[PDB]
RNA sequence: UGACGGAGCCAGCGAGUCUAACCUUGGCCGAGAGGUCUUGGUAAAAACUCCGUCGUGCUGGGGAUAGAGCAUUGU
């Protein structure tokens, strides 16, 4: 997450290309589209519906996250940008 | 009349006692 | 020498002194079974309709040392091998008995089947600790041997009523009772050496002492539904001695053991809820030097 | 004294040790009457149930338990 | 005048004094039996200065322990090693030296905070 | 297994605050604080 | 719950009184 | 063999919902608004035993324990057993104080 | 006495007083009525802030029942506190049993606070009643709203040289407690002012109020009833009805 | 990594004729100053050991503040 002058905003490829060529990052490294739909895929399985399954996810900058199997992630990519906003700054996430 | 020794106020401070307090109601 | 009562829900020890509860476990989420001590008395193990076993500590209902879920239909025996401290028998209505080990208890150490319908009493052989007997509805009084397969009994001894309770009086001899009659068989000849039906209504329990203080050796007393407890003498053929009647169907009865050294009980568990015990009671230096 | 020594803490009772490790966690931090209460209370539990000398069911857990090889990591 | 030693025994700010003289075997704490010395769960480390010498060493004297300070377990600690060292100095000055020896071998033998106190003062490095 | 329906907030500002007239109040003690601190410093500097 | 639904979308009394207050009034 | 002895999960007594696996001095507490003390009076009044589980009460005196809790004059139980414009014109002060002093 | 009974004056202000509490909602806030009884002479008999019962023989104030009550005991408190409990004529007579040194151990300054609003009611042994002072604080004591009263719970008599036999009896507790809760009480003072509460403003009529008022005077200037009785010397020469927040309405006026 | 009562039991520092709350309802005395009394509301060793009792869990635990529904009690 990064703020634009204000607005908190998940770094993206497509909408932050200017702000990652100023801080420098490339910006085929900023991919939370391939995050997005692993989680969509994992949670849709009937593995997960028959319990068997559990999620973690591990940021490129040393954050853990864990999911908790029942959790419904949005299937747009702009709630799960602004829920993965609130989650990395306020640490949890409830129901 | 009841009278301690140890406690002087137990003559003013006690409680009279009666039929109708003795009574199951 | 106190004496475990299973109520609804609650399992009542009873001290033999004053004939007054003492302790209490009422930690049973449905109706408790079953309770029963080890030979060494420390541990107290009850069975629950919720198919759970749990073993507590025989004078503390705070702790429990184990709880085992055995199976998901009602356990309705839990018994502790007479030999070996190590190892509770659990009959429950899987129709399957388990043999537990009481240290690793995730997993039965043994499963015995064979039996066709509700297996409710067990009991086991006192000189041989690798007999397992089971009572059944189905009337077959099946003995397991666990060194073997133990899913398929050795033999099988054909009560033709359901039997209700099983007990071994003896190495050799074993005394089984459902409906009117028991019988009492050999181990070695397989057959019923004699049957005694001296009641009306379904004999429930069975009990067996010897070498208590008394004129007569051996004693088996027998409860049924009509309210009856009779005495029997296995020296005098089984005949009858004594009777006590009740006011209503006797489910349970036990006597105090044969070491009691003090007062004695005969106990009684009715139907309609009574628990009925009768008992039988047990200068100066100077002076001195002069 | 065990601690003024590199090896002094092998001379330490091995009970003892499990007792001071009980100290440990955090909200019981000094509390030793209260581990020494529960190591009684363990012993008791361990003999009930295995019918064995509850200080060589220590022993063997310890040895058991005890790794023979292990990782470091290299930079 | 009967055949009387005091002795003393420390650990933190608890004191001990012990009182050993000829007797029959009476031995109390606080003018109290040895027996009701709490905590139950420290009451054998009061016990052992008796046990590891045995019983008969103390058929023919009488101990009386007070014990001022400290805590439960500095008490406990203060209390044994006055005992201990009470026993060593009755049986050196009216019984003989080799009981005194022997005495001394057994208590050093299991622990010598029964005799010599431990003082935890601080190593500056 | 159930399924449960994240809270979340579109436009998350964790800067921004989250019964308002409460809130309004509470973020005016907030000022109180802020100004009552500051005009004490103020005052003390001014004394020295 | 959701099967592939998707997230949702957002008298006397005075008297006595005034007779004591003008009784201090007047001392 | 006919053996006959002589239970209810929900139970809905004074329109509140308690649990058969609770004793009835737990049920009675559960219950809104009555103490342990009142619900031990309670179940003393009625006679039922405080041990005995909810859900192997006598309908008879679970009528009579209602008609105690809904009567309790009749049930004669005791008593003992029964149981900022402020902030606002402060920071107007302060800025005005402020000014003062800043003139000052 | 009989004039003050029957003067409608007395009648007139209790109307009056009843009305004005009605009204206004700071005498709404006050319940209780309390009477000020100008003594002729000096009292002198010093404060001890001991409670001393007067006889109300028409109607009773209150019953044990309605208030909380709170007993201290001397410490052995297993006995009292066993016997009380399991004694069926004091059961649920007492909110709670407790000695004076767990009081002193349990409840401390803001603890204590809330001990006071939760309890309405404070008695106690006589042989702890002395030391209540410091274990109960300040703030039961000041106002004399709920000075704890002494009861004597063994009825055994102590004798010089000679311990005196710990018991409790149940009837006599029971009959002192209901004595108290029927019966107003006093405490006398060292000048002429006096304070009784005589009725409570919910529970009581006024011809109840002015009856207990009557037997209030009547026990108070009675030459007999010595040493609780006839400690008003010189006469009354004027009574003072009022509430905690209300003015002083005057009756017999000498 | 409990709570709730009972019981048992253990410290070391600290001793200036000096240590210590506010408002409030009234009665009386007094020229006053005030004094005395009455009322009501707000500020202000532990551990540990032992015995008993409750009971442990997203089976969320609490805190509201309003409103609605249904009933207790009802002029």
């Amino acid at each position: 997450t990064h703020k634009i002058s204000d607005k908190y905003v998940l770094l993206n490829c497509d909408d932050h290309q200017g702000l990652l060529k100023k801080m420098g990052r490339d910006i085929s490294e900023a991919r939370p589209d391939i995050t997005h739909q692993c989680l969509l895929t994992l949670l849709d399985s009937p593995i997960n519906k028959a319990g068997k399954l559990q999620v973690y996810i591990q940021t490129s900058r040393g954050i853990l996250i864990e999911v908790n199997p029942t959790v419904r992630i949005p299937r747009t990519f702009k709630r799960f940008s602004g829920l993965m906003v609130q989650l990395l700054h306020k640490l949890s996430i409830r129901s | 009349f009841v009278k301690d020794h140890r406690y002087p106020g137990l003559t003013p401070g006690l409680a009279p006692v009666g039929l109708s307090d003795e009574e199951d109601s | 020498h106190d004496f475990a009562v299973t109520s609804s829900t609650r399992v009542q020890i009873f001290s033999s002194r004053t004939r007054q509860v003492i302790k209490t476990f009422s930690r049973f989420k449905d109706v408790v079974y079953s309770a029963s001590f080890r030979s060494d008395g420390k541990l107290l193990c009850a069975g629950d309709a919720t198919g759970l076993v749990s073993v507590y500590d025989s004078y503390n209902p705070r702790t429990i040392l184990l709880s085992i879920n055995a199976s998901t239909h009602p356990t309705h025996v839990t018994k502790f091998h007479t030999q070996d401290n190590k190892i509770l028998a659990t009959a429950s209505d899987d129709r399957v008995t388990r043999l537990w080990d009481i240290s690793n208890a995730y997993e039965p150490q043994l499963e015995l089947t064979g039996a066709t319908d509700y297996v409710r009493t067990l009991s086991f052989i006192p000189a041989a600790p690798h007999l397992v007997a089971t009572g059944s509805y189905d009337g077959l009084i099946r003995l397991y041997d666990t060194r073997s397969s133990g899913s398929t009994p050795i033999y099988s001894l054909n009560h033709d009523q359901p039997v209700e309770n099983v007990i071994a009086v003896s190495p050799t001899q074993i005394v089984s009772c459902g409906g009117n009659n028991f019988k009492v068989w050999d181990l070695t000849s397989n057959k019923k050496l004699y049957e005694r039906g001296n009641f009306n209504k379904a004999v429930t329990c069975l009990d067996y002492v010897e070498n208590f203080d008394s004129p007569m050796q051996s004693a088996l007393i027998a409860s049924s539904l009509d309210g009856h407890v009779k005495v029997f003498d296995p020296l005098d053929n089984f005949q009858v001695k004594f009777g006590w009647k009740f006011s209503g169907p006797v489910l349970s009865c036990a006597v105090s053991p044969s070491t009691a050294q003090g007062n004695r009980h005969l106990v009684a568990g009715l139907s309609s809820g009574l628990l009925a015990i009768r008992t039988k009671k047990k200068k100066s230096n100077n002076f001195q030097r002069m | 004294r065990y601690a003024n020594k590199r090896f002094r803490k092998a001379q330490c009772p091995i009970i003892e040790r499990l007792t001071n490790s009980l100290m440990m966690n955090g909200r019981n931090n000094g509390k030793k009457l209260k581990a020494v209460r529960i190591i009684k209370h363990t012993l008791d539990i361990i003999n009930v149930l295995t019918d064995q000398n509850p200080i060589q069911v220590v022993v063997d857990a310890i040895t058991n338990t005890g790794p023979r090889e292990d990782t470091t990591r290299v930079g | 005048a009967v055949p009387s030693v005091q002795t003393f025994g420390k650990k933190k700010s608890a004191t001990a004094v012990a009182h050993v003289k000829a007797g029959k075997g009476l031995i109390k704490v606080n003018g109290s039996p040895i027996t009701l010395v709490e905590p139950e769960i420290l009451r054998f480390k009061v016990y052992e200065p008796l046990l590891l010498v045995g019983l008969d060493k103390f058929s023919n004297i009488d101990i009386r322990v007070r014990v001022t300070g400290g805590g439960h377990v500095s008490q406990v600690y203060a209390i044994r090693q006055a005992i201990a060292k009470g026993l060593v100095a009755y049986h050196q000055k009216y019984v003989d030296e080799q009981s005194k020896n022997e005495l001394k071998k057994a208590f050093t033998s299991y622990d010598r905070t029964l005799l010599i106190a431990d003082s935890r003062r601080p190593e500056p490095k | 297994i159930p399924t449960h329906a994240p809270k979340y907030e579109e436009n998350f500002n964790p800067d921004k605050k989250s019964d308002r007239t409460r809130s309004e109040i509470n973020k005016m003690k907030a000022q109180l604080k802020k100004e009552r601190k500051f005009t004490m410093k103020e005052i003390r500097k001014d004394a020295k | 719950t959701d099967r592939f639904k998707g997230d949702d979308d957002i008298d006397y009394y005075q008297q006595v009184q005034r007779g004591k207050q003008d009784k201090k009034i007047s001392r | 063999s006919l053996v006959v002895q002589e239970f209810q999960h929900i139970l809905r007594l004074l329109n509140t919902n308690v649990d058969g696996n609770i004793k009835i001095v737990y049920a009675l507490t559960t219950i809104k608004g009555v103490g342990r003390r009142y619900s031990n009076l309670v179940c003393k009044k009625a006679d039922v035993d405080l041990h005995k589980r909810a859900g192997e009460l006598t309908q008879e005196e679970l009528e009579r324990i209602v008609q105690i809790m809904q009567n309790p004059t009749h049930y004669k139980i005791p008593a003992w057993f029964l149981n900022h414009t402020l902030a606002n014109n402060v920071e107007s002060k302060l800025r005005d104080d402020l000014e003062r002093l800043k003139k000052i | 006495s009989n004039d003050i009974i029957k003067s409608g004056l007395a009648e007139k202000a209790l109307k009056a007083l009843i009305l004005q509490c009605e009204e206004n909602p700071s005498l709404k806030n006050d319940k209780d009525i309390h009477i000020i009884i100008n003594t002729g002479k000096k009292m002198g008999i010093n404060r001890d802030n001991i409670p001393r019962i007067i006889p109300l023989t028409k109607y009773k104030l209150f019953k044990p029942r309605d208030l909380n009550i709170l007993l201290i005991t001397k410490d052995p408190s297993a006995l009292y506190r066993e016997t009380l409990t399991k004694d069926e004529h004091t059961s649920e007579l007492f909110k709670e049993i407790i000695s004076v040194k767990n009081l002193r151990r349990r409840f401390k300054g803001s603890k204590l606070t809330q001990l006071y609003k939760d309890f309405d009611l404070v008695v106690a042994d006589y042989r702890v009643h002395h030391l209540l002072p410091e274990v109960l604080g300040s703030r039961f004591y000041h106002g004399s709203k709920k000075l704890p009263y002494m009861i004597r719970m063994s009825k055994e008599v102590k004798l010089k040289r000679q311990q005196m036999v710990e018991k409790c009896d149940p009837i006599y507790v029971r009959a002192q407690l209901r004595s108290i809760c029927k019966n107003t009480s006093y405490i006398p003072n060292n000048d002429n002012c006096l304070s009784v509460r005589v009725g409570y403003i919910q529970k009581h009529s006024i011809p109840e109020i002015l009856q207990n008022i009557q037997d209030t005077i009547n026990f108070l200037t009675d030459k007999s009833k010595r040493p609780q009785g006839g400690v008003i010397k010189g006469g009354i020469i004027s009574i003072f009805v009022k509430t905690s927040n209300s003015t002083s309405l005057p009756i017999y006026q000498f």
